[PDB]
Order: structure tokens, then C-alpha cells, then sequence
């Protein structure tokens, strides 16, 4: 505990000490173009294009989004989209490479310009670590 | 008469819901009291 | 059952360009409800 | 008998007031440490949801569940999923629970520890009963809930120790003192004035002859006598979490004495 | 946010005990320092524990789904 840094009780931080919630929210829209050239939400594979992501896309579901009972990590996707050119390239959204945790809740609305506005929220248990700052 | 713009609004002022509401109001609006 | 209002909680759900409303509280919200996967979890 | 000796001063059913006597130091705090941490217990593991719709997280809960005490008088006669032949976990090393709570009333609905159902098989032994000792026989205020707010798990509790965590931990809190008129030296107050005025006289210093100035120190002076007190959670009576320690702590003094001869063929 | 099961410190019970003492309060018209005497909550450590916890989910559960 020398130098500014404390000695914890592990015992108390499994009883409960000091634990934490974490949630963060990634969010995204499709795409409008004036001349009806839309993106989509979808579980999509090759078909053409190939510029997919690198990990899971199977825990998404078929609207192309996650159930809020999910355990998430890695890369594994949390939004399938695609966006049409000439004919399926990505434009899906991975969990950040760092974190990880468990889908919380998903919702589904609507943006002034009707287009499909999607946001997902991940939860996470932060229980108190050796480098954590107090 | 005429439209002119938009101005967005200070919450919990004058022009906001919020200000007439009252406890029971908010839970249901969702915001917190 | 798959989607659900945010305000009168109704299981509605749906498909593709059936616009994003409830059936009575236009409120354009909705969310997801949980997944028929359970879930394990450690107990500490 | 023979060697150390009790004479258990106050006791009951959640505290065990007593006096360790004519043993060492080292022994007496061994023991101390063994009841705290290496005793056998029972407690949920693992949480299974299906459905929950509380204010609190899935994991919140889960957490809880654990440090709901549950009975373990028979623990003993209970294996170790890891030491049990089964893929995963069976009634041979495992209490399976369930709870289940839909706020039916007009005004929180509240879930308390007593509404787990225990479902595996005992196979006849007092184990994984939620410990009550509420006086309205309810024990631990799990979570509460509002309008139509579900809530279905499906618990597995095995045994484990402190070690591995808290929640098996059967002990909680233990005084323990000796020589409460410092006569030993084996510590210096600290004071502004007078030591004696300012810093208080325990309990314990009845039960021990005052000092008395004129003597010499006392050098040769060890240290016998110890003023314990194991109060208990419940999971287990009072006087096991002393004589399970003393056995456990036993057995783990044989280990050595074993392990010290597979290693004497070579 | 509910009581919390146990007491950090010492890891004695203490979720039973959160309806017991609001009531020698309200009820018993009792003072903190005593009511908790009353449900053994001796040392400090688990004393600190109860009187305190904020009952957040109180609030909390005003809201809807
Ligand atoms: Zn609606
Ligand atoms: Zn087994
Ligand atoms: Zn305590």
C-alpha cells in the first residue's frame, strides 16, 4: 500500500464491495440517397461484395440486430447493415475490440426523414481489480 | 401568422412540459423528477 | 411476440416497410424483448 | 482431557463466547483462520434466467442468490461437482433451486429467500434450505417489483469454500484477544498523558490477575489463554464452525503426514 | 437499490433485517442508534451497513414495464 496505493479486502469485494454497472450505447441509420438508393438491416453473407466484418454475425438475429439476453465479445456483430452499389458490401457494428459483456436492451425508431433508427446497449459488471483507481 | 425557424427549448423552463408537471407526471413522462 | 412499445407495454413485432408504430400509441419507440436462449450466470 | 482446554463462558445458537486454554499462539490463530476461510458450505453457483423483467440486472441478482445462506449441516456427505463423475453436476454433488415471482399485487411484490423450492433430490439430508432466522420467517429481501414484473431462475448450489469465495465463508466476524493487561509487552500504547486512563480495560481483564507493580518483567512469559468468540451465519451451528475448523484443520495437518509418504517409495 | 445481503466488512447477515428496522422507526418510533442495537447489529461494520443503504429501487420501481 506504499506510495499511495491502498490494500483491499478481497473478502469485501465479493460480499459486494464497491461493484459497478458500465453500460455504453452504439447507434446507426440507414443510409437515404435522394435518387431511393437505400442500405439495409440484415444477416447478410457472401453474395458478391465479401467486405464483411471478421467475427460473428451469427448471434444477430434476423432484423439484423442482437436479444437483449445475448453474451457479446470479441468482434462479434451487434448491427448487420448493407449498403447497395453498383451489391452487398458491410457496414455492420462490432462490439469494440476491447470490451465485452451482455446485450441489455435494443430499440427500434423511426429519424424525422423515416428512416430506420437503431440503437444497442451493453451492460457490463465492473467488480473492483488490482490496477483500479479509488 | 408565418413560420419562421425553429428554436430549441431550455428543459424545465417556462416553454417546457416539464415545468407545470409535477412527481407522479415525470415517472410516467419517463424523465426523472 | 419479438417487439414491444416502450410506453403501453404490447408485444407487437413485425417485418420489413410495415412502418414503426405501435397498434395504438403511435409512440415510434419499440424495443426487443429478451431471447428464448436462457442465459447462465457465475454467482459471484 | 489431555492437552489445550475449553471453558466456554456465554453461548447459544449464533455465538459460541468461550476460552482457549493452554495451547499456542500459532494454534489458536490457525484455528482462527481455518473457521473463517476453509470450512465446506453450500451456496448457489450458478443462475440460470429464463425470464426478468425487475429494475435490477440479471447479474445484480445473481450475485445475491449466492450470499443467501443455505443449510449445510450435512455438507460433508456432499462431493464436489469438479470431483463427481458427471458431465457438469447431478444430485450426488448438487441442490438444484427455483424461484419464481409475478407482481400479482396492487403494491410491490416482494421476493424474499424463503421462495426458492428446492427441486433435485436430497436424497434424504438437511441441505440447501434457504436459512431463515427472520422473526416474520421471510429471511433476505432478494428484490421487489411493480406491475406485471416477472421473474424465473433456476438455481444449482454446490459446495465450495472462502477461498474460492465469500459466499461459502460460514464464519463471519470472530473476536479473539490475550494478555489483556499487556504483560507480555506485546504491544506499547500510545498516549497524550497517562496509557492506562486513556486507553480502556476489556472485558477480559476479570478473567486475568491485575498486573501488580513492584515484580520484574516477566520475560519468560509465553502466551496461553485466549478470549474467542465465533458467532455464525447459520448455514451451520455455532459449535461446528469450531469443531468442523478444529477437523479441518486436522485433516489438513494429515495431508502433510500423508503426501510425506507416497513420497518415502522413492 | 435493495439492502445489501451481508455486510461487506464482516459478511454477517443483514438482508432479512431492512423491513424489521423501518418499522422500529415509522412504527416503534424508535431512534437509528438504537433500533439497530435491537436487530444485533452490534459493531460498527455491519451498523454502518443499514443506517446507511438508500433504497433507491423505490424510486426506481415508480416507473413502468
Ligand atoms: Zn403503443
Ligand atoms: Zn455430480
Ligand atoms: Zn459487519
Amino acid at each position: 500500500n506504499q506510495e499511495d496505493s491502498m490494500i483491499m479486502n478481497q473478502s469485501s469485494i465479493d460480499r459486494g464491495l464497491f461493484r459497478s454497472l458500465f453500460f455504453r450505447s452504439y447507434m446507426d441509420q440507414e443510409k437515404k440517397y435522394g435518387m431511393s438508393i437505400t442500405e439495409t438491416f440484415e444477416k447478410p453473407q457472401r453474395t458478391n461484395t465479401l467486405r464483411m466484418k471478421h467475427g460473428t454475425y451469427d448471434k444477430l438475429d434476423d432484423d439484423g440486430l442482437i436479444a437483449p439476453g445475448v453474451r457479446v465479445s470479441g468482434e462479434d456483430v451487434i448491427i448487420g447493415k448493407t449498403t447497395p452499389i453498383s451489391s452487398k458490401r458491410d457496414a455492420s457494428t462490432p462490439l469494440r475490440s476491447t470490451e465485452n459483456g451482455i446485450v441489455d436492451q435494443v430499440l427500434v425508431t423511426t429519424n424525422q426523414d423515416g428512416l430506420k433508427f437503431v440503437k444497442v446497449r451493453v451492460r457490463t459488471t465492473k467488480i473492483p481489480q488490482i490496477g483500479d483507481k479509488f | 401568422k408565418v413560420f419562421i425557424g425553429r428554436l430549441p427549448i431550455m428543459l424545465r423552463s417556462k416553454n417546457c412540459y416539464l415545468s407545470e408537471a409535477t412527481e407522479s407526471d415525470l415517472y410516467k413522462l419517463k424523465e426523472c423528477p | 411476440l419479438k417487439y414491444i412499445c416502450a410506453e403501453c407495454s404490447s408485444k407487437l413485432s413485425l417485418s420489413r416497410t410495415d412502418a414503426v408504430r405501435c397498434k395504438d400509441c403511435g409512440h415510434r419507440i419499440l424495443l426487443k424483448a429478451r431471447t428464448k436462449r436462457l442465459v447462465q450466470f457465475e454467482a459471484r | 482431557e489431555e492437552g489445550p482446554q475449553v471453558k466456554i463462558r456465554e453461548a447459544s445458537k449464533d455465538n459460541v463466547d468461550f476460552i482457549l486454554s493452554n495451547v499456542d499462539l500459532a494454534m489458536a490463530n490457525s484455528l482462527r483462520r481455518v473457521m473463517i476461510a476453509e470450512i465446506p458450505t453450500l451456496a448457489i453457483d450458478s443462475v440460470e434466467v429464463e425470464t426478468n423483467t425487475t429494475v435490477l440486472a440479471d447479474e445484480f441478482i445473481a450475485h445475491r442468490l449466492g450470499l443467501i445462506p443455505l443449510q449445510s449441516m450435512d455438507i460433508e456427505q456432499l462431493e464436489y461437482s469438479r470431483d463427481c463423475f458427471c458431465e457438469d453436476h447431478c444430485d450426488k454433488c448438487s441442490v438444484v433451486l427455483t424461484l419464481q415471482a409475478f407482481g400479482e399485487s396492487e403494491s410491490t411484490t416482494n421476493v424474499y429467500s424463503k421462495d426458492l423450492v428446492i427441486v433435485s433430490n436430497l436424497m434424504g439430508r438437511n441441505i440447501g434450505h434457504p436459512i431463515i432466522q427472520d422473526k416474520e420467517g421471510n429471511g433476505v429481501l432478494i428484490c421487489k417489483l411493480r406491475k406485471g414484473q416477472e421473474l424465473k431462475l433456476t438455481c444449482v448450489a454446490k459446495k465450495g469454500i472462502a477461498k474460492e469465495h465469500a459466499k461459502w465463508g460460514p464464519a463471519a466476524a470472530i473476536e479473539f484477544e490475550y494478555d489483556p493487561w499487556n504483560k507480555l509487552k506485546h504491544t506499547d500504547y500510545w498516549y497524550e498523558q497517562d496509557s492506562a486512563k486513556e486507553w480502556p480495560q476489556s472485558k477480559n481483564c476479570e478473567y486475568e490477575d491485575p498486573p501488580n507493580e513492584g515484580d520484574p518483567f516477566d520475560y519468560k512469559a509465553q502466551a496461553d489463554t485466549f478470549y474467542m468468540n465465533v458467532e455464525s451465519v447459520g448455514s451451520i451451528p455455532v459449535d461446528q464452525v469450531v469443531v468442523r475448523g478444529i477437523d479441518t484443520l486436522q485433516k489438513k495437518v494429515a495431508s502433510i503426514l500423508l503426501a510425506l509418504t507416497q513420497m518415502d517409495q522413492d | 437499490m435493495i439492502v445489501p445481503v451481508r455486510c461487506f466488512s464482516c459478511g454477517k447477515v443483514v438482508g432479512d433485517k431492512w423491513e424489521s428496522y423501518l418499522n422500529l422507526l415509522q412504527e416503534d418510533e424508535l431512534d437509528e442508534g438504537t433500533a439497530l442495537s435491537r436487530l444485533g447489529l452490534k459493531r460498527y461494520c455491519c451498523r454502518r451497513m443499514i443506517l446507511t443503504h438508500v433504497d433507491l429501487i423505490e424510486k426506481f420501481l415508480r416507473y413502468n414495464p
